[PDB]
Protein backbone atom coordinates (compact mmCIF):
# COMPACT_ATOMS: atom_id res chain seq x y z
CA UNK A 1 0.00 0.00 0.00
CA UNK A 2 3.04 2.27 0.66
CA UNK A 3 5.32 1.18 -2.09
CA UNK A 4 5.49 5.04 -3.66
CA UNK A 5 6.17 5.02 -7.78
CA UNK A 6 8.12 2.32 -9.41
CA UNK A 7 11.14 3.32 -11.30
CA UNK A 8 9.87 3.19 -14.32
CA UNK A 9 8.33 6.09 -12.95
CA UNK A 10 10.86 7.96 -10.95
CA UNK A 11 14.29 6.76 -12.63
CA UNK A 12 16.14 9.69 -14.50
CA UNK A 13 17.21 9.67 -18.03
CA UNK A 14 13.84 8.76 -18.93
CA UNK A 15 14.67 5.23 -18.29
CA UNK A 16 12.05 2.09 -19.08
CA UNK A 17 12.44 -0.53 -16.26
CA UNK A 18 10.90 -3.93 -16.98
CA UNK A 19 11.43 -7.26 -15.30
CA UNK A 20 11.99 -10.71 -16.16
CA UNK A 21 15.00 -10.28 -16.92
CA UNK A 22 15.14 -6.95 -14.46
CA UNK A 23 16.46 -4.23 -17.34
CA UNK A 24 16.83 -0.66 -17.79
CA UNK A 25 16.23 0.30 -20.76
CA UNK A 26 16.94 3.38 -23.46
CA UNK A 27 18.66 5.52 -20.62
CA UNK A 28 20.11 8.78 -22.91
CA UNK A 29 23.62 9.05 -20.76
CA UNK A 30 26.26 9.25 -22.00
CA UNK A 31 28.17 8.29 -25.82
CA UNK A 32 28.62 5.04 -27.34
CA UNK A 33 31.52 4.35 -29.51
CA UNK A 34 31.08 2.27 -32.77
CA UNK A 35 33.49 0.54 -34.63
CA UNK A 36 32.75 -0.52 -38.47
CA UNK A 37 35.06 -3.02 -40.24
CA UNK A 38 33.99 -2.04 -44.19
CA UNK A 39 35.08 -4.71 -46.52
CA UNK A 40 36.53 -3.89 -49.97
CA UNK A 41 34.19 -4.72 -51.83
CA UNK A 42 31.40 -2.02 -49.96
CA UNK A 43 33.36 0.78 -51.86
CA UNK A 44 33.10 2.51 -55.18
CA UNK A 45 36.17 3.62 -56.59
CA UNK A 46 36.17 7.66 -57.12
CA UNK A 47 37.24 7.07 -60.73
CA UNK A 48 33.80 4.84 -60.91
CA UNK A 49 31.46 7.21 -59.36
CA UNK B 1 46.25 12.22 -84.64
CA UNK B 2 47.21 15.30 -82.89
CA UNK B 3 45.87 16.38 -79.74
CA UNK B 4 44.86 19.79 -78.10
CA UNK B 5 43.62 21.76 -75.67
CA UNK B 6 45.00 18.88 -73.60
CA UNK B 7 43.80 19.07 -69.20
CA UNK B 8 44.60 17.15 -66.62
CA UNK B 9 43.07 16.09 -63.27
CA UNK B 10 43.51 13.29 -60.83
CA UNK B 11 40.26 11.90 -58.98
CA UNK B 12 42.24 10.07 -56.39
CA UNK B 13 46.15 9.09 -55.87
CA UNK B 14 47.76 6.48 -53.58
CA UNK B 15 51.77 6.10 -53.78
CA UNK B 16 50.68 1.89 -52.95
CA UNK B 17 53.49 1.38 -55.65
CA UNK B 18 50.68 -0.91 -57.00
CA UNK B 19 49.20 1.92 -59.89
CA UNK B 20 47.59 3.24 -56.76
CA UNK B 21 46.83 6.45 -58.70
CA UNK B 22 44.75 7.59 -61.52
CA UNK B 23 44.95 10.19 -64.26
CA UNK B 24 42.00 11.71 -66.47
CA UNK B 25 43.47 13.68 -69.19
CA UNK B 26 40.85 15.19 -71.69
CA UNK B 27 41.74 15.94 -75.12
CA UNK B 28 40.57 17.39 -78.56
CA UNK B 29 41.73 14.86 -81.38
CA UNK B 30 42.39 16.26 -84.76
CA UNK B 31 41.43 12.68 -85.91
CA UNK B 32 40.58 8.51 -84.76
CA UNK B 33 43.28 6.97 -84.56
CA UNK B 34 46.28 5.55 -81.82
CA UNK B 35 48.96 7.85 -79.65
CA UNK B 36 52.03 6.40 -77.42
CA UNK B 37 51.64 7.87 -73.82
CA UNK B 38 54.78 8.15 -71.49
CA UNK B 39 55.65 9.55 -68.48
CA UNK B 40 57.94 12.94 -68.53
CA UNK B 41 59.68 12.01 -65.21
CA UNK B 42 61.27 8.93 -63.55
CA UNK B 43 58.97 9.67 -60.69
CA UNK B 44 55.71 8.85 -62.21
CA UNK B 45 55.25 5.62 -64.36
CA UNK B 46 52.28 4.92 -66.37
CA UNK B 47 50.75 1.19 -67.25
CA UNK B 48 49.14 2.36 -70.47
CA UNK B 49 51.63 2.45 -73.25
Amino acid sequence: KERGASLQHTAPFGCQIATNPVRAMNCAVGNMPISIDIPDAAFTRVVDA
Amino acid sequence: PSLTDMSCEVPACTHSSDFGGVAIIKYAASKKGKCAVHSMTNAVTIREA
